[PDB]
Order: C-alpha cells, then structure tokens, then sequence
C-alpha cells in the first residue's frame, strides 16, 4: 500500500506499509528515509492527530491516502 | 486517551436510545469535568425544554471535556443506574 | 488518458449534475488542505451569496483546473466520506469499485422526488425535535448537520425540516434508512404517507 | 529618507502577500475616509462576494493607485491598529519599528499551515459558546469579532469556529493566546492535540 | 381518519378562548397518546411559562399523534370537563365520512 | 372543471371531474383513461394523501388544479 | 376589504410606540388567522430575541392574512387590551368605503 | 420525419428563437450538461452570469454555440440539457422536430402573463413571501431543486431579494401562469390572485 | 416648460447625476420601471450585487440617458423613486422644479452625511439596529423593503446591520433631524450628543 | 389632464382627462375610440391595480403620466 | 410594407404588404410564389409566433422587417 | 436510431441501435466494436446511470442523444 | 478665468469671470447677457445647488468650469 | 461622561471572569437605564442560553445606555456583590479628570 | 509632532502640537492659526468627538495623524 | 541564479548568487554593492522576511525572483 507524507515545506514522502502497521513502525519509516527522529515527528491524517500506539487501519487510511508530517521541537 | 474516548462517543450516539433514563437534572452535579459555564447552559436547556431533549447536548458537550468518560461511567453508576454504566466501561477499557 | 487526475476529471463532467446535488461544501472546505486559502474563502462566500450548488460548481471547476499534489483526488473523497456526505463520495471515486447500482441512482432519484411532492404532510407532521435524536443513532446525521438543523430550528420547527430533509437526501441509502428512524420514532403514520403500505 | 506616502506605498507592494492575510477589510472601511464613497462600497461588497481576503487585495490595490489627501497613510495604519487586526499594522507602518521578528513571522507561518491541518478537529472539538468570553478577556478578539462569530454561530457551532478561525489567525500573538485561551476554558484537550504535548 | 382529525385541529385553533379551562399538568397523564419526550417538553413549558402560554403547545403537539381527538375527549372529559369536550366530539363525528 | 394528474413519470393526464365528486370517482376514471388499478394510486395534492372516501371540495381543490400520481408498492 | 386593511396597517407602523404592551405569545392563540406556519415562526423569534423584537414580525405577518384586522381587535381585547383595541379599531371602522 | 439534416436545423432554430429562449433559458444549471463546451468557454459564459446576469450570458451562451463547430449530436446534448435542467419549455423551441413548440396562442397568451408580472411585481414583491410560496412551489414543479438553492440564497439578503428573484425563476417554466395562480392559493395569498387576475 | 418633458428630465439628470446617486436606492426601484428591457433590468440587477449600489444607479442614470424609451416613462422613473422609499431623489429628479431642496438644506444635508461618515465608527460600535428599527418604520425614515434589508444584513453581526442602515437612512428625507429624534426616542442618547456634538 | 395609457401590445393611446375624474370617466372613454367595454379594462398605475369607483385623483397621477392597460383575465 | 422573411436555406423572401394585411395574407401569397402549402409555414419575429388571424401591425412588423419562416 | 456514446479517452462510438433495445443489447454492441466486457460498462446518460435491464425508450434517448461510458479500472 | 454654464436649450454659456464673485454676480450678469431675471435662475454645480451670497471660490470653481443652469419654467 | 464611561467599559471586559457570579435575572431589576426591550431581550438570552452565556450581552448592552456606571454600580453592590462594584468605582472615578 | 487638522470643506491645517497638550490647547491652537472661535470647534479623531478634558496622548495620536474639524452653530 | 532586491529608492539590485548562500551572504553582497550595513536592511521575499541563518533555498528563491529591501 502507498502512503504519502506531506511535509509542510510541500515535499511528498511515498511509504510502503500495511493497515495493520502501528503509527510508532511509520514514524520509523519516515524517520529512516529523511533522519526526524519519531519523537519530532507528529502525523496528521484528515485533519486529525495521529495518535501513537494505534493502527493505519484504525483510522482507514488506503492506497494513496495523504498524511502530513509537521514537526514539533 | 483521545481515542478510546473518541470511540466510545461515537458508541453512545450509536446507541443513545440506551441512555434515555439518564435525568440531565439528577447527573450533573457528578460530572465535575463539566464547567460552570457548561452547567449554566445544561441546565436552562434542561428547563426549557424538557430532560430528554436536553441528554443529547449533554454527552456532546461531555466529549469535549478531558477524561470525561472515566468521570461519565462513575457518574452513570453513582446516579443508580449501573446496567448502562457497565456498558459504557466495556467500550471504553475494552479498546485501550 | 488514463491518469488518475485526468480520471477523476472526466468523472466529473459525467456526474456534474449528480455530484453537485450531493456535496455539502460548507463542511468539506475543512479537509481541502491543498486549496489555496483565498480559494477557500470565496466557496464559503459563494454560498452564502448564491447558495449551495453554485459553491459546490465554484469548487468543482477550482479543483478540476489547478494541478495538485497527487492523490489529492482521494484526500478530496475522504473529505466528502466523512462530512455527511457519502453519496457523493460513492460518484468521485475514480477506480469506480464503490459506485451504486444504477438501480439505486435510479430508485434513490424517484424516492427524492416523492419527498418534494410530500414534503408538506412531513414539515405539517414532523417535528425535528423528536426526531434528530433518533436520526444521529442510525448515523445519517453528523455532527455538523444536526447542529445546523437545530441551529436553523431556531428559526420556526417549520424551517427545521425543511433542513433536515435537505440533509438526508445526502446520505448513502436514506430513504430506507429514514422511514427506519420514522418507524422507530412515533411517526408510524408518515412512514405510511411515504410508502402507502 | 522620503515622505510617508512613498515608502508606505512601498511597504505595500513589500508586504501585499502578508497584510492580505492579515487585514479584517469589513470594519476598516468605516475608519477610511479619505475614500470616496462609491469605492467603500465596492470593496464591501467584494467583502460580501468574493471574499475577504479578495476584497483586501482590492483594498490595497485602489489605495495604492489613487492618490488621497495628505496624511491618509495614517488613517489607514489608526484604522488596522483599532479596528482589531494589529498585526497587519506592524507590516504596514512606515515607521517600521514593531515589526515582528523574522522568526516571529515564520513561526506563525507554519502555525498557522498546522491549524488549517488540524481544522477539522477544531471545528469538530470546539465550542464558540465557551470560548467567546475567554477572547475578549484575552483581546485577541474584538467587539465587531465577537458580533460576528456569534452571529456566524447562529447558523451553527461548526460554523461559528471557522468564523473564529479566521479572525484569532490575524491578531498578534494568537497561538501563544489562543493556547492560553483555550487551557483556560475548558477544552485542555484540544491544547494537547494542538500543540502535540 | 387523517383528515377529519385535522380539522378538529383547527376547530380548537379558531375558538382557543373556550379551552382555556383545561389545566396541562391535569391533563397529561390522560393522554397515552404523547411521547414520553414530548410530555417532557410539556411539563417542562408549564413549569416555565405558566399554564396558558403551553395549551397551544399541547394542541400543536397533540395533533401530530395518531387518533389524538379520540383520546383527547376521553381525556377531555376525563378531568370532569365534560360541556367542552362533547363539542370536540361534535366537531368530530358530525365531519365524518 | 379540469384538473391534472402529472406522474412521476412527466405524463400529465387531464381529468374532467365535477367538485362534488369522491376521490374514488377520480381513482376510477385514472384507470379508465391511463390504466392504472386504484389500489396502485396514491393521489398527491398540496403535499397531502387524499383519502379514499372525501369528495375533491372537501379538499379546496380547484379547476387546473393538479394533482400528483404516485405508485403504491 | 384589500384596502382598508392594508391602510390600517399602515396605520400601526406609523403608530407602534401604542402597540409595545402587546404580549406576542399571549396574543398568537386568539389570531386564527395566523398559519400553523406562522405561529410557530413567530413563537421561535420571540423565544429567540425576546417579546418586543417580535411585534413587528407579527403586525407584519398578520397584514397579509386576508381579513387581519377583524381578528386582530378581537384578539387585543380578548387580551384585556380595551383601549388598544378600540383606537385600532377606530382607524378601520371609520375608514371603511 | 425530417427534410434536411440535424445540425443546420439546430442553428437556424437558435437563430429564429434566440430572442425567445433567452428568456426561458437558465444557463447556469444547464452547461452541466453540455459536455461538448470546453472547459475554458463555460468559464468565460460562467464569469458573465455573475457579470451581466443570466439573459447576456445565455446571448452569449447562444452566440458561441452558433458561431463554432461542435462534435457531432451536440444538439441533442443541449436539448436533453434543457429537458432535465428543468426548463422544458425552451425544448420546445430547440428540437429540430416542430410539434413540440408551442401554439402560437399559448406563447402569446404567456408573452401577456409575463408582462403582467413585470407590471404588477411591486405588488408582488412587497405581498409574496418565499418562506411560504417556495415551498409550495415545488410541490407544484415550477422550481427545480437547483432554482430553490438560489432563491433561498437570495432570501438571505432580505425578503424582496428571494421575491424579485422567484419570479424571475418561475416566468421559464411550462403552463407557469396557471400553475403559479394555485401555488398563490394554496398558500394565504389568496389576495394576490385577485390583484393578479381581476377575478 | 418651452420645451419638451422627456428633455426636460434628460436634461435634469445631467445636473444632478452626482446629487442622486447618492439618494437613489436602485435595487426596489427596478421593479416600477417597466420601460426597461429585462435584459437590462438584469444587469443592473447583477451591478447592485458586484458593485454596490451607488454603482448600479450610475449604470441606471447611464442606461436611461442613452437609448430612447417610450413616452411617458419620466413619470414612471419619478413616481418610482417617490414610492420606492427614495423621496429626496424624487425632489430632483421632477421635471417640475417645484419642489427641490432650498440650497441651504442640501448644503447642510451635505455636511451631515459627511459628519456622519467620520463619526461612523462611532455609530458602528454604540448602535444596535436591534432597537432602533422599529423606531425608524414610525418615523418613516425606513421601508419594510430597508428594513427587511437590514435585518438580513444583521444577521452576519450588528454592526454589518448599522453599515447597512447608514446607507439608507442617509437617502431619506430630512434623514438627520429625524434620525436625531429615532436616536433620542430609543435609549441611545449617548449617541446624539457625540453625534450632534452638544 | 393629458394622460397617456399604454395597452398591453404598445399602442399607447393619449387621453384627455382631468385629475378628479372617476375612473369610470376615463374607462368610459377608450370606448369612445377604441371600445374595451369598462369590465374588460384593468388599469394598472406603478404596479397597483386602479379599482373603479375612485377617481384619478385619488391615485395620485400627475399629467404626461403613464397608465398601463391589462385586459380581465 | 416590404418584408424580408428568410427561410431555412438562407435566401431570403421579398413581400409587399400592409399592416392592415393579416399573416394568411402573407401566408397565402407565399404560396403563389412558394408553393408551401399555409399549414406547413409558421412564422416568427423575433422569436414570437406570428398568430394567423392577427395582422402585422399587431406585432410592429415594419418596413423592412425580418421574419424567420421554419417549415414543418 | 443512432446514438453516440463518450468515452474517456475522449473517441465517441456511434451506435445504430433501436429504441427497443435494451441497455445489454447496447452495451453488447459497444463491445462489438471496442471489446470491453459487458459488465465493465456503465453507461451514463446525461448524469444518469442506466439499468441493465431498461431499455432505451424508459430513459427517453432518441436518435443522435448522447452517452457517457466509463469503465471500472484499477 | 472662465467657465462654461450649460443651459436646457443645450446652448452653453461661456463666461468670463474670477472666483472671488459672488453667485449675485454670477447670476445678475447673466441677465444682461440672457435676460433671464436672477430670480429666475437656479444654478447648479456639480449636482449641488450654488447659494446666491456665497462665491464661486466656496465650491472649488476653477477655471473653464461647467455650471448647470436650471430655470423654474 | 462619555470617555471614562467608554475605559470602564473595557476594564469589565479585560476584567470579565471576575464578573461571573452577576446573575442576570437577579441584576435586571436594578438597572433602570436597561430600555423595556433590552431586558425583554436579554430575559430571552437568559432564558434560552443560560446565565454566563448572557453576562457578556448584558454587558455590551449597558454600555451603550446613558449613565450606565453610575447605575452598574448601584446595581452592582444592591446585588450584594460589593467586593465587585467598587472595584469598578475604582476604576470609574480613578479616572475622571 | 505634527498633526493635521481636516475640515469638511477640505482644506488641511498641519499643527506643530506635543503630546500631551490637551484638547482645549488644540482648540486653542485653531484659533490662532484659522480663526475658528474655541467653542465652536468639534475635533473628531477616528470616529470619536473628542472630548475637551483629556490629551491627546490619551487618545494616542501619533505623529501626523489626522484630525477632522467639524463646526457647530 | 540571479536574484533582484528591490529598494525603496526605485532602483533595483543585481545581485548573482546561489542557493547554497545564507542571508548573510546575500546580506555582504547588498553591504558590498550598495554601502547599507548588512544589520540596517532586512530583505523580504513575498511578503516573508529572510531569517539572517536560513537560506535562498529554504524559501524556496529561485531564477530572476524579486526579493524587496527595506532600510531601517
């Protein structure tokens, strides 16, 4: 499944992940391919935060659904 | 917990017709996560019109508020009325 | 053309008469991250000043032209899904997998036209009030609309239902999933004026 | 160096994408004289067409054309300061002394991207209702934007909070305010989702 | 009878200076045909705003419910207010088909 | 006196039918003159079912008045 | 009688100060000329903006009610509102053809 | 059925009723349906809806429809673009076949009951009120659900905003005057029909 | 008189076209004029809405100089404005001269609008069309077309009410002393005295 | 005194009257020429219907003013 | 009055009449010149139906007018 | 009859069908001439799908009307 | 100085005059020109009537003006 | 006094959680300045949306009436709430010329 | 500090005032520099008749900031 | 990669550099070119005042943009 990563500069990320994928292994994902630890890393799917411990599935996100990536000192 | 929360409202609003017995009147002054202005505004919509159309507003004005369910559930059985109030706690802790 | 902006685009002019019946923009311009912020303010002004469809076709042709980042096609869907608008959401999907049977759009269009010739007998004998209650629960009713319902009740229980039915019309499977919540409230007897058995 | 009108007219055409955003068009117009009256009331009804953040660019581009009577330049930064959009009269200053810092200004860039990210909780988490009174309390809401947001409510709560959405993002300081306006109501939910603490 | 009830509705709409008389709180545990949300509606518009003021909203309620003339003169008359309730009645019967 | 019968389908039926008459009377010509069986018919006018037995004066319904026809099912 | 009426109330707009003591919902039961529509418009301003935001909506939404005026009176001294209600009427009795 | 072809039919038709539909013709709703119109032309007859109002731009709606080559049954896309835009009385005056236009005393007779409007709309202005004629209107089939959405967006501007811009919305549908007499009676306004017709 | 009547008014909106635009409310007038073709009805209809009013009845003092229409349409433009809730416009536009302003009342008309607009920010924050138009129906200074107007332009805030009602009170005649008396009837005292500055 | 009516198809028609005239006096008098009896003819002044018995007067027309003439329906 | 009616194919008709002259006279006098029988015409100015009974008068039709004549 | 049907790509097939035949027989014939299956169709007709089993006269398509085809892809 | 007065017969009159004038002036001299009395006149600039006493200085008159004039007739 | 009346004004609103305990339908009563429609419409406010819901409007509506202080305050302490009023004396003639 | 004194009529005065002067030495500064009597003045600054008593620093008037002088009777 | 710093005087700037360049590179280039010390201007970008430790790049400043400088 593909994913996108917004950042707030406007750089789309492209992730390869499953819907049983917990937020914690994605924020890994993105932490692996630009170097933001997960801890500066906050998701923001459909206007809503992305809570840490839970599951893509929990809040349906599908092929080519957009995430964006805003960063938090 | 802003989704185990989140969950169980929607779970309440699913099933609302459950909650009926819930006297608008007779919960409030268990529910301190409510604030004054809350109060106020529960309470003259509980006067102007009637309880049943007041319990809507209530959750939905409950949501808002931190830690509401773990206050609501412990509201719900300290107003004697626990068959709900068990039911509520098994959506809640059920899904941390 | 197969991509699936120029997909999506094509799909519209298809359902252009469709899809403007189906989306509350007002609600949708939250989720629409990408438009420009101008853009979006003048949906929201639009309407106000020339109602809801000429916003919905303001929105419409400012997404159509104007290249995005891609996969906005499905963030723009998840908007419609989850603002009390999902019928929409069935018509803009481009892959197409979840469009209604063309029994539904059929049936679903003459059941719309049978509220419109009887919705006097529902705003004379409906009462939102006892009703919104019950509509949230079969989940036809977000958040959004049955504060507006209720916002625009404040002005005359008459005008109330002339919000709600406005509303469902929206919904996926309405007209079956109305009389459900007409039949499980007291209105036993609209639900015999809609359907005569 | 120069007269007033000159670089003023400069630190429009400097800062035009800035003050657009920034600059609440409706109530200003009362403080600006010097404009004829048949071009007060073009722009208030681009206000009411087009949008605000239209007619602010149909605002700052007839004032930078015509020439008006000597010390309007003045006027126009009294009217930014009172009618309650002070930040835009830090930009638009030709003493350009209370400008903000350049960190200042890029750091409610990307607060104000994040909250139109996070606009759908917002508008689904918050209460106009109990939020009003903690504003003006605060000042980051004017009489005139309370009027409004209150009146904006009346068709709604949602609706209410993308009014006041759209006038915290132009006063000063607002998301260190909004924070604390919001931590001392009751919504400490939405500070934690807001913030990301 | 969908149809002879609602002009009995507004038969009590034109001539609401008789109904006076009928108390709300003494008369709603005699209307089976009201929801339990709209007695709480009711009650509640007494309490608030005296008596008078809610018998147009137990009339404007009452005619919503099915078969509510029926009920409303056996209520009617069931608070010994017999001399109006018959007149609904007559209204009622003297229109059937 | 004329009225209109306009079905869901767009066909607009006149109808000749003096005031006095029942709605029966009116169901019984609709079939006579299009074809459909009165237990089909629902009759539509100011947003408002007709019933069975009361005549069209009863209603307030006037010449070139129009009714609407809707299927029972 | 389209003219007449229609001056009388033309009459209470250039006279309202008078009509300020006018209870909206103690006067909306005894208007039957109001559509159910109407009177339950009217009862949602006046729970909504108060008594006095209402009188203009009333007058105003009585004055295209065919036969207002007849009603009208009847309702201001069915309000106890006798000297009201004669001054109004005056306007009309005396200005009919 | 025909003697000729379907295309010069059509433009000779849009150039004999070009000054009748244009009254009958609400462009906006309708170039939803006209697929054939680039996207850049629909945006141009668009702007002039909010410029010049609705009977320039169907002038101009006209005009580029019969000054530039379309692709091949574009006649019948407008037609069925007027049918279920719900304006079929300009149909009537676009189909290449004849018996569907109207009798010439039925368009004469609504050339008077239009003008009777425009002359007696200050009273109706001031007497009607759309939050109760619009939706016995509907009811009736001379508003479509998209002239509703603007009517009730004209009411937010006061009354006589929604009343100045329904009878502008109803004087293009079929039988509207006839039709238009009911919806005042079934409704309070039962004095306007008097001052409408005389009777 | 010597001369037609027609000209006589085409002559007399050359003089005072910069007078009436300020005192014509063109948006109710449209509805008396019948001369006018609808698709031009509708243009001016659509320049209230794009470009505000005092752009409309330039287009509408354009569009009547230009082009001929049938006789007798000066009367209807005049009994228009006369009934449309514009008089001071009607004062102007009749070709009989009879009964327009003495130069000393459209002198100090003109310096009241002109005051007003300075201290409307004033007006803008301590009015409450709320309580004023009521008043403002029995003094006749508003129409039930302004008034409806109003309200609905409230409804988007107070003040967008008072912005409104600035406008249209501003058209009316003799507006200033009798808005003075609408203010002074109403509780809002306060306002006079930093309106008429004593 | 020198009053114009329009009829509805435009032949616009000056008449000579005076402003105390009853109604009737000027309906009188397109029989006179034109011959619409006076229950046909419905004047219509500035968008208010002209009833009958009243005078000219009591209308408020001044002179060179329009009248539109409608025919009864 | 001399006309120019203008037909589908484009050229255009010449016709010397009167405004007291009713359509079926010009109608009829197409035929001597046409042969299109006075059922099939139905002439329109500027978009309005030109009613048989009534004369041109009735509808402006003056020197040098344009009428469209759509056959069928 | 002859109608046109629309696709994506943006080519119109033209189709000489009878008003009888029903929308199987005209999706049928768009096979004929394209290959798309059947049941990848679904023919639109001026925002409006059409029933498999209506036929054309029930949706009122006369000669030269216009459809639109759009094919279920992934 | 000079300023243009235009008249209802459309012929303007040109004048030759200086802002310190009074209206008096202005409409006296006009007189021996035009021989329309100076009560007669009723002067017009800009849409705004000229008081008699005032000057032409009062109003921002400059040079080749256009005045309005308007006669009670 | 047309400026220290316009400060203290904004003192209650800069000042305003202080003023939460003012209870509306308590307070109406002592304010005569308050015109027959404002407390009709405030009453209304109170009604419909509570007590602190309306503090604000009752607030924004006495600052437009004549003298408003003067009566605020006497208002203000005859509610027993003088710890609250003359806090705004202190600010009112703490800023008189 | 400049300011500029703004009348109806048009003309602009620029004043060389402190801050905090107050209004009636303002006034009075009218006096000597148009000749305006100290009572009839009316300065309005910001939509705000600005009131005798105070200074212009209480009303925060920068530096060439406008003030409209309007006359009383 | 050519940037151009308007000035309030009217006359604008030429100024070659690359986005690798910090502001205050950019900054010496404008103390260089022009005499105004680099503390006493403060370039702006479309109404986005350039942070002296960013650079060109951040904002995204690109071939023949149009920054503005404002003294003081």
């Amino acid at each position: 499944m593909q994913i996108f990563v917004k950042t707030l500069t406007g750089k789309t990320i492209t992730l390869e992940v499953e819907p049983s994928d917990t937020i914690e292994n994605v924020k890994a994902k993105i932490q692996d391919k630009e170097g933001i630890p997960p801890d500066q890393q906050r998701l923001i799917f459909a206007g809503k935060q992305l809570e840490d411990g839970r599951t893509l599935s929990d809040y349906n996100i599908q092929k080519e659904s957009t995430l964006h990536l805003v960063l938090r000192l | 917990m802003p989704f185990a929360e989140d969950k169980t409202y929607k779970y309440i609003c699913r099933n609302f017709s459950n909650f009926c017995n819930v006297k608008v009147v007779k919960i409030l002054p268990y529910l301190p996560c409510l604030t004054a202005r809350d109060q106020d505004r529960l309470r003259a919509t509980c006067t102007l019109s009637g309880n049943r159309d007041t319990l809507w507003h209530l959750f939905n004005t409950l949501q808002r508020r931190p830690g509401w369910v773990e206050y609501f559930i412990a509201a719900l059985r300290g107003c004697k009325l626990v068959d709900l109030a068990d039911e509520v706690a098994s959506v809640y802790q059920s899904y941390q | 053309g197969y991509s699936t902006d120029e997909n999506f685009r094509y799909l519209i002019s298809c359902f252009r008469a469709r899809v403007k019946m189906y989306i509350q923009v007002e609600p949708v311009l939250d989720y629409l991250t990408f438009l420009p912020a101008e853009v979006k303010e003048q949906i929201q002004r639009t309407v106000a000043t020339s109602g809801n469809m000429q916003a919905v076709e303001l929105l419409l042709s400012t997404l159509e032209k104007g290249v995005w980042h891609l996969g906005w096609t499905r963030e723009f869907v998840e908007a419609l899904r989850r603002t009390g608008s999902p019928l929409a959401a069935r018509y803009m999907n481009p892959e197409l997998t979840d469009l209604p049977s063309p029994s539904f759009e059929n049936a679903h269009d003459e059941y719309l036209q049978l509220l419109n010739l009887l919705q006097p007998t529902l705003v004379d004998k409906l009462l939102v009030r006892d009703v919104l209650d019950k509509c949230m629960e079969e989940e036809l009713l977000t958040i959004e609309d049955r504060n507006r319902i209720a916002a625009a009740e404040n002005n005359g229980n008459e005008s109330g239902v002339r919000e709600l039915l406005k509303r469902i019309v929206q919904k996926e499977n309405w007209f079956s999933a109305f009389l459900n919540v007409l039949r499980q409230t007291g209105n036993n007897e609209l639900v015999q004026e809609l359907t005569g058995s």
